[PDB]
């Protein structure tokens, strides 16, 4: 259970490489018991650890004109609303009530929807640069049922309600009660992060509990690892270890060693050592 | 000057509004062309079957409501676009 | 305030009912748009061939039943939806 | 309570017969919808070109035969279905 | 003349010309119509020469700070580039905005000699770049 023994296990499994054991011990300490760690190829000659806290999904903005901070090319919103639209939006006529309400509110808005077509996106970008409303729009992550599940997960984290036709609500009738809130939202070309979102804890513990039950009732490893990644996003963290090597054969050999060490540390935590 | 014949009225339609019930500015196909106009020229009157003519109900200066269609025509007089249409295309009078 | 022309009447349709003969609520395409409206503005009268004008049978304040079609038009007044439509499309008056 | 306007008449359709010319029951597309109905209320009458109004020949209480078409409209009053249609769609009156 | 490039890079090139010439790009996606254009949306230059294949804009009128801001932006997405093709396209863009472009033609009697000499010249150019960026031994 201690970090020293985990370092020793990771060192032994990586063919007596102290740095690998130390890096894996640090990653397991930072990410938590419910987090996930992955190994990918690096770009330098040294191993590096990058840990992500909060929820991140691989969806960027739909229009570069939303950028208010060209220094980093990133869209930054402080204390926005999150409008989770579980539907395809092409006509701006649907968003008028919520946009007017948020404009009266005076604080930014974020749209996570299935997609945004040309007309609505054009209206949004025209309004953002005029100083009327601060609006950013991104795609809903995933494809199919998992997309629905992750929209529900973001709703639970942010304290909002998903606007879907299959439940019996329309986006025109949405109010401020159906919009979630956060503390900061940072959007890049590729990834969107939601930081310090408001949500009563009991909802998160209940959701992660349910996810654990369908974890126990999963057959394929792919489904299990997707569910574990979801649990990490809602509760723990996600850490990524980059492997550094001069050539490609050396990179492959080192990456295989690092994966061996990571598996062994997991097993040693879950059953003990001899 | 342009004067119509019989029951035709020449109007100029108002500019399409940008902001709608707040600061939201509508751009593109969202801002549909306005159906409110100002009358400029009014004809003498419709000819009845028996022969006598009766005056138009619409007077010059009022604001009218009309339906766009095939009977409504657009003409470019004196570098200014105006609409030429019959009385039956008039729906209501504002105030 | 808007006043219709001749034999036209301006109405606003009633909100679509949710529950139907019990607690069952209808959502989607099941809840057809209501064909009952409340008259607000009534025109002066239809013009006959000979020339004199006769008043409409529908008075302001009644409830009418109409058939939706191409002749019925919808327009926005006071940020509200109203229907500007001919009297021939009025079918019956409630009570 | 609804009253027809002008030359329209409100009717209720009779139930489709099941047994025809004996004990054989008809089910499906075989049992065509009945074209006989019972009149409930009758409008004041049709308006002529000159202006006066003629009462309609059909009186309340008779049995009528009509043609289904685009001019006939179906309305749900009192949780009951009735047909709203002009008098010209009435073909004949039984007895 | 036609706008250079195909796709997003074409948009970037048009914006670069707008920055250099001090004008405004007329596009529907941001919300102006070409009918409503005024003299302020038009850039200015000193001399334009067009040929069958190349168009050149010489001594454009624009305040420098926009040029340094744009080239700084471009070097930031240069640092965040993976493929060499993308990096060299952005380097071409920086060269067009700020520096210059040179071309060296190799002269040889035949084709085998031309290829051998061209390979030698490429080696030399790479070595000079490296020696500038890190020094010599």
């Amino acid at each position: 259970s201690d970090s020293k023994a985990i370092a020793q296990v990771g060192t032994i499994s990586a063919n007596s490489d102290e740095t690998v054991g130390k890096l894996i011990a640090e990653a397991m300490d930072k990410v938590g018991k419910e987090g996930v760690i992955t190994v990918e190829d690096g770009t330098g000659l040294q191993d590096e650890l990058d840990v992500v806290e909060g929820m991140q999904f691989d969806r960027g903005y739909l229009s570069p004109y939303f950028i208010n901070k060209p220094e980093t090319g990133a869209v930054e919103l402080e204390s926005p609303f999150i409008l989770l639209a579980d539907k395809k939006i092409s006509n701006i006529r649907e968003m008028l009530p919520v946009l007017e309400a948020v404009a009266k509110a005076g604080k930014p808005l974020l749209i996570i929807a299935e997609d945004v077509e040309g007309e609505a996106l054009a209206t949004l970008v025209v309004n953002t640069m005029r100083g009327i409303v601060k609006v950013a729009a991104v795609k809903a992550p995933g494809f199919g049922d998992r997309r629905k599940a992750m929209l529900q997960d973001i709703a639970t984290l942010t304290g909002g309600t998903v606007i879907s036709e299959e439940i019996g609500m329309e986006l025109e009738k949405a109010t401020l009660e159906d919009l979630g809130q956060a503390k900061r939202v940072v959007i890049n070309k590729d990834t969107t992060t939601i930081i310090d979102g408001v949500g009563e804890e009991a909802a998160i513990q209940g959701r992660v509990a349910q996810i654990r039950q369908q974890i126990e009732e999963a057959t394929s490893d792919y489904d299990r690892e997707k569910l574990q990644e979801r649990v990490a996003k809602l509760a723990g963290g996600v850490a990524v270890i980059k492997v550094g090597a001069a050539t490609e054969v050396e990179m492959k050999e080192k990456k295989a060693r690092v994966e061996d060490a990571l598996h062994a540390t997991r097993a040693a935590v879950e059953e003990g050592v001899v | 000057n342009i004067r119509p014949l019989h029951d035709r009225v020449i109007v100029k339609r108002k500019e399409v509004e940008t902001k709608s019930a707040g600061g939201i500015v509508l751009t593109g196909s969202a801002a549909a062309k306005s159906t409110r106009g100002e009358v400029l020229a009014v004809g003498n009157g419709r000819i009845l079957e028996n022969g006598e003519v009766k005056p138009l109900d619409v007077k010059v200066g009022d604001i009218v409501i009309f339906n766009d269609g095939y009977g409504v025509k657009s003409e470019k007089i004196d570098n200014e676009e105006v609409l030429i249409m019959s009385e039956s295309d008039i729906l209501a009078i504002v105030e």
